[PDB]
């Protein structure tokens, strides 16, 4: 809005360059592809100008799996195969020591760790190991999965609001901003 | 009367089956009650997650047994004298709150002092045996 | 408040100089046919016990007018060509209509 | 009755643990009350930081003991005769105001004149011992 | 003898360090055994992941504590009378199965009825303290 207006012009979420003043001007298509990723992130993650989102979740049931894993940033969710309910989370929680982990007690095993991480974002690293697919939730269902070392994979359904929640933050892993906008 | 609470909890393979028919484990709680009226008034939700301290105050002690699908766990409990009713409740995936097959009340008289009474779990119901 | 069968338990404490406008948001069942500025507050706390109040302000609307700032962004352009024929001179009445009835 | 107040305060290693599980110290206050009703009416906040002078006026004297994680501090207090209730309250990082495991009231009868009664602190709860 | 099992589990900052020296958490399990011979026969793998039901049948009950790096968790367990041996085992990244510094056995005699015994974890070893 201070050096490329008149040619770049915001229309909703993207800013497709459309006038007669773009003649004699050819945009690098790396640039227009990168900055439409970095504006669709800003409608899920940072909608209030600072960091923070909100999303709810719900676990499932499987063979030999009867337990509970997620403790992420000091708001535990505990299941011993009772009725399933929806619990409210918050990703950048107010603590002095952020992190996430898992816990699983089999019929052959007691509590075994699965993940252990001292990061400021801790929820997003073990989503990279997860395998996400569609689900019939309420508006955008998300059935997740995780595989242990002894089989017996888990089930976790996910509700989010208007966007789709913190699963978009996995788009950053190959991201290099381009260097030239013109030819 | 009865000095020591003895219970034997049997279980088949098909207990607490999900929508995929998968055999799941279950958690059963044992309650020592002074009143059985509040134990018949609570639903599935306010008993396992609720703060009905009128019911919890009538609970003298609580103990949670934890059985595999297709197994058994013996209960050797020092029975309190004010425990007029032994409350047995379970947490299935599909607890039929209407037909009330998820809880039983065992009074003072139906206990045996040196023999465990047999509680059999099958499907998502609780069943006594003579 | 102090319940009949329990001690004090505070409803919510909100810190900061902008706290009074934060905790007053939650009971806008307000319109009252009594005093001149004629407002009441509900504050439905836990377990069904309600605690009433009846607010009487001085100059216009008092400190209830500070709730108009929520979801308020200074808009875009003046002198735009778009929006030639539009009659939207009712939202300044309708927002207070939904406010002073709900 | 009882002339001298004697208390012995035990503590394990895991007391007042933070979100990082770190063993932290704690401050415990001893109160000599004329009334126990106001000591059961105050919450965690108005007792340690409040100006409830109705409660503070019923407090005859106050004394603050200060224990390490994994240690003990003996209490030798000249017990007042109007001190009908010995108020014991602690300041954890996570004081459960609801279940009220952060305060105990010891009356006139449960003291011993030449033996300290044992108060054990563990986790974030207060526990008496026979 | 001993009625209530009390254990206090200390931990330094350098526990269960990876190849990058990173301080990691750990999971410790408590076992109540009738036999200690099978607890000395199992390796690291068949104890935490195996189906040695000869060992699991001698386990009366199991309870898993879960400690942060640099913290502590208190253990208040109602001790069974047939629990002749308190089995303590941990799951490090590098469990030395040969020198056997990953498990200890605490018998009936070495418990204290109103004082927790101190188990300190450092590096990838388990250490008792007098």
């Amino acid at each position: 809005q201070n050096n490329l207006s008149g040619v770049l012009h915001r229309e909703g979420s993207r800013w497709v360059p459309d006038t007669i003043n773009t003649r004699g001007l050819t945009f690098n298509p790396a640039f227009l592809k990168a900055i439409n990723t970095l504006s669709e992130i800003a409608d899920v993650a940072f909608t209030t100008g600072n960091a923070g989102l909100h999303f709810e979740l719900r676990p499932g049931t499987a063979a030999g799996v009867m337990q509970t894993t997620l403790i992420t940033d000091n708001q535990k969710l505990i299941y011993v195969n009772q009725m399933p309910v929806w619990k409210r989370f918050t990703w950048p929680a107010d603590t002095e020591a952020p992190g996430a982990s898992l816990s699983w007690v089999s019929t052959q095993a007691g509590t075994r760790q699965y993940a252990d991480l001292p990061g400021s974002w801790g929820l997003i690293r073990l989503l990279e190991m997860a395998r996400r697919k569609a689900a019939p939730g309420v508006a955008s269902g998300w059935s997740l999965s995780w595989q242990a070392q002894d089989g017996r994979m888990l089930n976790y359904t996910l509700r989010t609001e208007a966007g789709e929640g913190p699963l978009v933050l996995l788009k950053l892993r190959n991201f290099v901003l381009p260097e030239t906008v013109f030819e | 009367q009865i000095k020591t609470l003895h219970l034997d909890i049997r279980a088949r393979e098909a207990i607490n089956t999900s929508a995929a028919g998968i055999p799941l484990s279950v958690v059963v709680r044992i309650y020592q009650l002074k009143d059985n009226r509040s134990f018949d008034s609570a639903d599935y939700q306010a008993l396992f997650t609720g703060d009905n301290e009128i019911l919890a105050g009538d609970i003298i002690a609580q103990k949670d047994v934890w059985l595999q699908p297709g197994g058994s766990v013996a209960v050797d409990m020092p029975l309190d004298d004010a425990a007029k009713f032994t409350g047995v409740a379970a947490m299935f995936l599909e607890p039929d709150q209407k037909k009330n097959t998820w809880r039983v009340v065992l009074g003072r008289d139906e206990l045996e002092p040196d023999t465990p009474r047999l509680i059999e779990v099958s499907g998502n119901t609780l069943t006594l045996l003579p | 408040w102090v319940s009949t069968q329990a001690g004090t338990r505070q409803y919510a404490d909100l810190p900061g100089s902008w706290g009074l406008i934060r905790l007053l948001e939650m009971a806008r069942r307000k319109a009252a046919p009594g005093v001149a500025s004629g407002w009441s507050l509900s504050w439905q706390a836990q377990d069904g016990r309600m605690l009433n109040y009846t607010l009487r302000t001085e100059a216009g609307e008092g400190p209830l007018v500070l709730l108009k700032l929520r979801n308020f962004v200074l808009p875009e352009t003046v002198f735009e060509l778009s929006g030639t024929s539009a009659f939207t001179g009712n939202d300044e009445d309708a927002g207070d209509t939904v406010e002073e009835t709900d």
